[PDB]
């Protein structure tokens, strides 16, 4: 459990797992994950514990650690 | 006199080419907020706030202000949906623990369609809902400000928080219906600064210049 890492992405419905290198960006897991959902990335907000993750960040980048989770959301507007 | 400045004629323009740009491109990214031209676009005139002019408002006042946490809005989606187990994690992920600060911001978006704003005050221990389109002290209301009590109670492991007094805070409504993404920053920026709730909706217009002169300025330094 050294140079890769376990990840799990839920949008509160749907879960998916990804196992990546902790300098690999983040950018494929988060487009695989809104692909599969068919969403645009520019209306999911990916975040870490609060953190608005940038695509191309990466686990490493971020103090992930292994089964950690990021949560999808959707853009949030409002008048 | 007001907490909202006016851009100088220099600065008004750079912020009219940015609304005019020809593609979504990213305008700043700094302290882990991407902002794209997208996103910036949305404080154009009359137009409603979405999540990332939110939290990069967020950011500037916790930039600018001491012993003071600011959350996105998605800290209020997930202590309402989830909990505190949905949120546990997350002043962690601030660098502080709660018994540090002096007030923690947590803008709140309500149902797809308006923004308003929860504040702890924990050195005046206080719990404040401040909307800008409200007819008062409601129901609702209520669940929102004993959502942020018990979260002050979780998160300080049951030191503080019991008893709070909670409010339905007054302030400068609206006169329209797609300032209250405005109003809540302008609520952020006046709370932080401890400052008499007086501005009004010619601030509004101002602060939606304000905030576009800061994301063009890269003012998260």
């Amino acid at each position: 459990p050294e140079t890769h890492i376990n990840l799990k992405v839920s949008d509160g419905s749907s879960e998916i797992f990804f196992k990546i290198k902790k300098t690999t960006p983040l950018r494929r897991l988060m487009e695989a994950f809104a692909k599969r959902q068919g969403k645009e990335m520019d209306s999911l907000r990916f975040l870490y514990d609060g953190i608005r993750i940038q695509a191309d960040q990466t686990p490493e980048d971020l103090d992930m650690e292994d089964n950690d989770i990021i949560e999808a959301h959707r853009e949030q507007i409002g008048g | 006199g007001s907490l909202v400045p006016e851009l100088n004629e220099k600065d008004d323009d750079q912020v009219q080419k940015a609304l005019a740009s020809r593609e979504n491109t990213q305008l700043m990214n700094r302290d882990n907020i991407e902002i794209t031209v997208r996103d910036f676009k949305t404080l154009a005139p009359r137009r409603w706030l979405n999540d990332t002019i939110i939290e990069f408002f967020m950011k500037y006042i916790e930039k600018s202000t001491p012993n003071t946490v600011a959350f996105n809005s998605f800290f209020y989606t997930n202590l309402s949906e989830r909990g505190y187990q949905g949120v546990r994690r997350w002043m962690k992920r601030k660098k502080t623990q709660i018994d540090k600060l002096d007030k923690i911001f947590t803008p709140i978006n309500l149902n797809q369609s308006h923004w308003a704003l929860g504040i702890i005050d924990l050195k005046k221990k206080t719990i404040g809902y401040v909307d800008s389109l409200s007819n008062g002290p409601n129901a609702m209301s209520f669940a929102i400000l004993t959502d942020l009590q018990k979260y002050v109670m979780e998160e300080s492991k049951h030191t503080i928080g019991e008893d709070f007094d909670l409010i339905h805070l007054d302030c400068p409504q609206q006169p329209n219906g797609y300032d209250c993404g405005i109003y809540v920053c302008m609520n952020t920026l006046y709370g932080s600064a401890d400052a008499p709730l007086d501005f009004d909706y010619k601030d509004a217009i101002r602060m939606r210049r304000f905030i576009a002169h800061l994301i063009l300025t890269d003012a998260l330094k």
